[PDB]
């Protein structure tokens, strides 16, 4: 902010649909991760739970299933089962399956299809890089893949001389 | 793209309800953990939101919290902290005094 | 109307009778959306009109009936009692339809075991899918570079900083 | 040290493995991806962790070819 | 295990895409008519009052 | 009593197995907080890949107990009546879904009305019957032609079988031998220098 | 809660802008001039455009060079009482950039 700018741009201010209408980290997709994650865990940790203390009324096995903290909180052999009879089946419920399955396939062949061209952009860029790199050698410079173990280097001190010095190729973009 | 189904005298009435319905806290709550902050439509149609500001028609609005409701919800990171129960419960307790 | 999640309870009708009896339990299931009005209990219900009446009798009429029937499976006199809707077509033998929970004036669905680990599975497996959809959209692949997201001079700024700053915290 | 002739094969049967592995992953995956693709048993619950299945085969089948 | 009634189903409608086939529908100036129908909002003056 | 005793060891299996998954979960998300930056997508990738085997495995015993599963119902007593005051058992035994999946299952209905909107019903279920017939083809047919083809030998097509055969491990013995050989020529050039063997 | 998660109107007046700047310099000159503390390297000060600015010589091409105003609202004029302190915000001039 300069105040000469600023006279400026105010001093050209000078002379001048109902609706409203307008129009990222590597950490911040982490935390989206490690929360869905973390959501998915709970869910199967309360299930486990709950498993757990049926079965440790009739077993040793889910004693140890159980979470420390709902063993203190909760007295073993709490919960119970009946035999009872399985609920009626949602006509919408299979319609949602179906649709959901029909879905799935549409993402996954359209997905194939937009890696197969950014993937078709990396490998013309590679061929790019590549031809250079083979009219270099074509010209017997010798070149060796360098240090980071990305591109390669050519070894301009080839000629002659005492010190060794080598040098990558890299493409400006 | 199924066809608008819309009334012209409900959806006022139906809107003036809705804004409403903002006022409350919980149902903001309720509104982020369903994500329905995820979608922009919702954001365009709070806009439309905006004019129940007016005179004519905030003259009818019942509860005056859902406007200042409103221009708390157009700070994203506050959608996702009404997610949080906690906040939300800070919000509450926030009328609950004032009231 | 999905009966199963939902959870329900009338506190004005218990205050209206009072305490939470064994019969006002029955009664209270008859108020709430999870009893059915054709049900066996309502038809003796019917029949006798402002007469007292007594509980063996309730269970011994319940099995000389046939048809649909709301008994008590396990009673806790003080906060919960356990309802179920068994149907008997013939006297000493039952084919239990619905479980059915009550608790602190409370009625619940307590449902069946599939449901309940099927829609938990469920849950995970949408983390699941929603986490990698945003995960796999985002990284790069250079051939050369490697799998890419989106120098020691100025490590050695950062060294001097630090130290300063240790030096001016120490002081 | 090994000889040299030991260098060289074990530099091929090195990019081999790598390589038919990749090549495996690539026929197993799509494989299962058409095992779980028929939608007859149809129970709404399994659909929902063969949709996953079927987004994290065709992920994997990616990884394969880069 | 407590609810709220969702938002009206045209909230689901809006998209920036028709907003923008009805700006263009301004610079002209059926389904764009029945939009601006919409995005309208009509005041009642007397006559209705319950929930 | 029979039923309930096949429930109980169906239920302790599908227990197993989720005890499992959880320390799978468990591990995963470690694995997320051990670096501060997001972790290598070759590692999180392979735990997507582990998470799949535990949660299909978990479907597939579902699946099979499934009529167990769905004749038994869960009801608490007895016992938990000493905690029987907390609402934690609502919260435990709730088979409410999850909000996010809610709305899922109204939008994808959502579009199922769209497409009524589009064609009648009646036809729909048929239809979805011969595509799923067409699947179980395309996976036959698939497993045909996939067995037919030889993978793991050196430019060996089909069409390179017709035209020429290439052999490693027969290049690398006639290299082995040749350097033995090599080797006594060696030996044998070095007893006739140091001492006339020619 | 509101007050933290409040947010104002998109709309800021340039010409405004440019006002709270002058009365932003205006004031840490106020404050500098009665400022308790000044390192006597620090004596020669230039009240900016917006900044405070601050210069001592130095080497690796460029001079050391710190730029000074504040944004506390408790103590814009509390910084008077509070001559012992006070908030205030940098911005340093060096040849590097990022860092």
């Amino acid at each position: 902010l300069k105040e000469e700018d600023l006279q400026k741009e105010l001093q050209k201010e000078s002379i001048k649909t109902l609706d409203s209408k307008r129009n990222m980290d590597s950490q911040a997709y982490k935390k989206e991760l490690i929360e869905q994650i973390m959501i998915a865990q709970t869910e199967c940790s309360l299930a486990l739970d709950m498993t757990s203390l049926l079965l440790s009324k009739f077993k040793e096995n889910s004693i140890e299933t159980i979470s420390p903290f709902l063993k203190s909180t909760v007295p073993p052999s709490s919960l119970q089962f009946s035999r009872s009879q399985p609920p009626e089946s949602k006509e919408s419920d299979a319609t949602l399956a179906k649709c959901w399955k029909e879905k799935s396939l549409t993402s996954s062949c359209k997905f194939l299809f937009e890696a197969k061209e950014r993937l078709t952009s990396v490998v013309e860029t590679e061929h790019e890089y590549y031809t250079e790199l083979v009219k270099v050698k074509e010209a017997s410079w010798p070149l060796f893949n360098s240090q980071g173990s990305n591109h390669l280097s050519v070894q301009y001190s080839c000629l002659g001389g005492i010190s060794l010095g080598l040098g990558l190729i890299r493409m400006k973009p | 793209l199924l066809s608008k189904v819309p009334d012209d005298k409900s959806r006022f009435e139906i809107e003036l309800e809705f804004v409403q319905m903002l006022s409350n806290p919980w149902y903001l709550n309720f509104l982020a953990q369903h994500k329905y902050f995820e979608d922009e439509a919702f954001l365009q149609y709070l806009e439309y939101m905006e004019y129940w500001r007016e005179p004519e028609y905030v003259k009818f609005i019942i509860y005056p919290t859902c406007l200042h409701m409103l221009t708390l919800l157009k700070n994203p990171q506050f959608r996702n902290d009404i997610s949080r129960a906690d906040l939300s419960k800070q919000v509450n307790d926030e009328i609950y005094y004032e009231w | 109307v999905d009966l199963t999640s939902i959870q329900w309870r009338m506190p004005e009708w218990v205050q209206s009778m009072g305490g939470l009896r064994t019969e006002n339990v029955l009664e209270y299931f008859s108020q709430s959306p999870f009893y059915s009005h054709k049900s066996n209990n309502e038809m003796l219900k019917m029949q006798s009109q402002f007469n007292a009446l007594d509980l063996g009798d309730l269970n011994s009429q319940l099995k000389r009936l046939t048809g649909i029937q709301f008994v008590i499976i396990h009673e806790r006199p003080p906060f919960l009692w356990v309802i179920q809707k068994q149907n008997r077509l013939n006297e000493n033998e039952v084919k239990p339809l619905t479980v059915y929970f009550v608790c602190n004036e409370n009625i619940y669905m307590a449902p069946n075991a599939y449901t309940l680990l099927a829609t938990r599975m469920l849950n995970a497996t949408y983390c699941f899918q929603k986490a990698l959809t945003k995960i796999e959209k985002f990284p790069q692949y250079n051939p050369q570079e490697g799998y890419t997201y989106p120098s020691p001079e100025d490590f050695s700024v950062v060294r001097a900083f630090m130290q300063s700053l240790h030096s001016s915290k120490e002081a | 040290s090994d000889s040299f002739q030991r260098q060289l094969v074990q530099r091929t049967n090195t990019l081999n493995s790598s390589i038919d592995n990749a090549t495996l992953t690539i026929l197993s995956r799509f494989q299962d991806i058409l095992d779980i693709a028929i939608n007859e048993g149809k129970d709404k619950y399994t659909v929902a962790p063969e949709v996953y299945q079927i987004e994290c085969h065709t992920v994997s089948m990616v990884r394969a070819v880069e | 295990f407590s609810a709220f009634p969702p938002p009206p189903p045209y909230y689901k409608l809006f998209t920036r895409e028709n907003i923008e086939k009805v700006i263009s529908n301004m610079e002209k100036e059926e389904i764009e008519s029945l939009a601006k129908l919409f995005k309208k909002p009509s005041c009642l003056t007397s006559g209705t009052y319950q929930m | 009593d029979i039923s309930t005793e096949k429930t109980v060891e169906s239920l302790e299996a599908i227990r197993h197995r989720i005890a499992q998954i959880v320390q799978s979960l468990t591990h995963f998300l470690a694995i997320l907080h051990q670096s501060e930056s997001l972790s290598p997508w070759p590692t999180i990738h392979k735990n997507f890949n582990i998470l799949l085997s535990q949660i299909h495995s978990l479907s597939n015993n579902l699946a099979a107990h499934s009529h167990t599963l769905q004749t038994t119902s869960i009801y608490p007593s007895l016992e938990f009546p000493v905690k029987e005051q907390e609402p934690l058992l609502t919260t435990l035994l709730r088979t409410k879904a999850l909000p996010e999946v809610e709305e899922w299952e109204a939008n994808t209905l959502q579009e199922y009305e769209a497409s009524i909107s589009s064609q009648p019903k009646k036809k729909e279920a048929n239809d979805a019957y011969q595509k799923d017939q067409l699947w179980d083809q395309a996976r036959i047919i698939f497993m045909e032609e996939r067995e037919n083809y030889s993978w793991f030998d050196f430019v060996t097509r089909r069409q390179e079988s017709e035209g020429e055969f290439v052999s490693q491990r027969q290049l690398e013995i006639d290299r082995a031998t040749e350097e033995q050989n090599a080797n006594q020529m060696l030996t044998d050039i070095l007893s006739f220098m140091k001492s006339g063997k020619r | 809660t509101s007050k933290l998660y409040m947010l104002s109107e998109s709309p800021l007046s340039t010409k405004q802008i440019l006002q709270t700047l002058h009365a932003l310099n205006m004031l840490i000159r106020i404050r500098l001039s009665l400022y308790e503390i000044i390192p006597t390297p620090f004596q020669h000060f230039t009240i900016a455009n917006g900044r405070c600015t601050f210069t001592v010589p130095n080497e690796f091409s460029v001079s050391l060079t710190t730029n000074s105003q504040d944004p506390k609202s408790t103590g814009i004029s509390f910084q008077w009482i509070v001559v012992d302190f006070q908030f205030h915000l940098p911005d340093f001039s060096s040849t590097p950039a990022k860092y």
